[PDB]
Order: structure tokens, then C-alpha cells, then sequence
């Protein structure tokens, strides 16, 4: 089984991504602003999964060595198929996914390391169940408040037809409301890192507002890479 | 000089449950709206998404346009598609 970095990468040096931008001022110099707060970068694979992949693998890597804080995250995931059956996926149906994500977690609770969490979510199969979980519970979050989240979409589309769609199938793209609804039904506080071409300052948007961020993303040239903060 | 009576106030819902108050003309376009979302909550306007029952607001149509009268509730959202 050989060693792969296919999906999340290896962790560099912040100032590396200065590479994928040789030519541009621009992004070089929010690049050099970023590494005033952030040290180091880890990238995702650009297959329209890089949001939920990403926020999965930061925050679990983010509670390695937290013995209570990984207690009190596997209670709440252990409540989750609660709340997909009330949005009325059949058990029968995400049982493989949440066996994923539940059995991830337990590797971050029994003394796991940085290199064993990697396998996992660089491991294909393991990775996206881990990934379908995340969708589906996204997906479940927003059905079970339609009434709250009906008038944020657009095209006059229903709330049914958009988890249908657009958060629940693979490598579909997220946006705010699958963001902010994942942060929500894991109670996950993450930051976003906002980097466009435009000569402008830099912003970020923190899930929920004014939490303490666990998990940084960078999100550029739409797609989510993760960063590390400085101490 | 004869008044104009125009001026009123509109609602801005997010995700976050926050409701924004905006002071605006119905001949205000998107842009001007979202302007004016800007010196407010500090999101620049090509970050922002505005909603009215449904219906997206382009940028270059108007208030009016859409039938938004006084007392009206807008829904924003960001645009982090990725």
C-alpha cells in the first residue's frame, strides 16, 4: 500500500504557492500578507469536493491529542443519525457513510497520529464515504430548517430540489449555505481566507461569527486549500 | 423645491439570523444597494448575492425594478462557490 498525497497533500511552507503565481503582483502580494498570520499550506485535489474534504481533515487533524474535545465531538457525531433520518435519508442508505466517518474519528481518538489520519483521506474510497457523509449531513441540516433557508435561493428553486442537487451528489461545488450549514450541524468554528485577483485588501468570513476558528481554508481561484495559523 | 417623499428604509436578512436596515430610493440600482450593504457589514459588493422571494438582483436593474416597496426583506448571501 504505498504512500499517497493525491487528495490532501503535504504540508509546506506558506510562501510555496508563490510558485503557482510567478507572474502575478497581485497574488503575490496577498500571498506575502497571508504569511504574516499563516505558516504553512496543505492543498486538496481540485475535484469539486475540496470544501468538505478539506474541513473533514482539518478538524479531525485538528483534535489529535484532544482527548475531551474528541470525546465531546464523537457525542455529537453520534447524534447525527438522528438527524438524517428527521430529513428522511433511510438508514439503509447512509449507514456505509456515517460507518466511515465514525470509524475515522475513533482513529483520532485512539492515540491517532498526523500520518495515519493522511492514509485515511488520501485512501480513495475511505476519503469520499468520508466526504458523501459530510454532504449528506449538510443536506440534512438545511431540510430539516427549510423554512429558514427556502428564502436564500435563488432561480426559484425549492429547498429540496437545491440538497438534491448541489450538496448531497458528489463533486458538486459548495457555496455559503452548504458552508455555513456544515460549520452548524458539527458545530466546526472555520475561517475563510478570501483571495482574489483584484488589487484589493484581503477579507475573511468566520463560521459561526466571532467563534475562535479551529479550521483556516484559503479559498482562491474557487477552490479550498487549508492553512495553518501562526502561534 | 418641492419634497421628495421616496426615501425609505428596506430590510437585509443573512444566514446569520442578523437583520440590516438600509436607507434607499427606488431608483436605487443593486449596486447601490449592495454599496450600501458594504459600509455596513464590510462585505465588498462582488461578494454578495441579493435575493428578493426567490429572484437573484442584477446588478444593473433597479429597486423598482422588482416591485421592492417600503418595508420590503431582502436575503443575502455570500458567493463562496468552490
Amino acid at each position: 500500500s504505498e504512500t499517497s498525497f493525491n487528495l490532501i497533500s503535504e504540508k509546506c511552507d506558506i510562501l510555496s504557492i508563490l510558485r503557482d503565481h510567478p507572474e502575478n503582483r497581485i497574488y503575490r502580494r496577498k500571498i506575502e500578507e497571508l504569511s504574516k498570520r499563516f505558516t504553512a499550506i496543505r492543498k486538496t485535489k481540485g475535484d469539486g469536493n475540496c470544501f468538505y474534504r478539506a474541513l473533514g481533515y482539518s478538524y479531525l487533524e485538528s483534535l489529535l491529542g484532544k482527548s475531551r474535545e474528541i470525546f465531546k465531538f464523537k457525542e455529537r457525531v453520534l447524534q447525527t443519525p438522528n438527524d438524517l433520518l428527521a430529513a428522511g435519508f433511510e438508514e439503509h442508505k447512509f449507514r456505509n457513510f456515517f460507518n466511515a466517518f465514525y470509524s475515522v474519528v475513533e482513529l483520532v481518538e485512539k492515540d491517532g497520529s498526523v500520518s495515519s489520519l493522511l492514509k485515511v483521506f488520501n485512501d480513495q474510497s475511505a476519503s469520499d464515504h468520508i466526504v458523501q457523509f459530510l454532504r449528506l449531513l449538510t443536506s440534512a441540516f438545511i431540510r430539516n430548517r427549510a423554512d429558514f433557508f427556502r428564502h436564500f435561493i435563488d432561480e426559484e428553486m425549492d429547498i429540496k430540489d437545491f440538497c438534491t442537487h448541489e450538496v448531497e451528489p458528489m463533486a458538486t461545488e459548495c457555496d455559503h449555505i452548504q458552508i455555513t450549514a456544515l460549520s452548524q450541524a458539527l458545530s466546526i468554528a472555520l475561517q475563510v481566507e478570501y483571495v482574489d485577483e483584484m488589487d484589493t485588501a484581503l477579507n475573511h468570513h468566520v463560521f459561526p461569527e466571532a467563534a475562535t476558528p479551529s479550521v483556516y481554508l484559503l479559498y482562491k481561484t474557487s477552490h479550498y486549500n487549508i492553512l495553518y495559523a501562526a502561534d | 423645491d418641492v419634497p421628495d417623499y421616496a426615501h425609505m428604509q428596506i430590510f437585509v436578512k443573512t444566514l446569520t439570523g442578523k437583520t440590516i436596515t438600509l436607507e434607499v430610493e427606488p431608483s436605487d440600482t443593486i449596486e447601490n444597494v449592495k454599496a450600501k450593504i458594504q459600509d455596513k457589514e464590510g462585505i465588498p459588493p462582488d461578494q454578495q448575492r441579493l435575493i428578493f422571494a426567490g429572484k437573484q438582483l442584477e446588478d444593473g436593474r433597479t429597486l423598482s425594478d422588482y416591485n421592492i416597496q417600503k418595508e420590503s426583506t431582502l436575503h443575502l448571501v455570500l458567493r463562496l462557490r468552490g
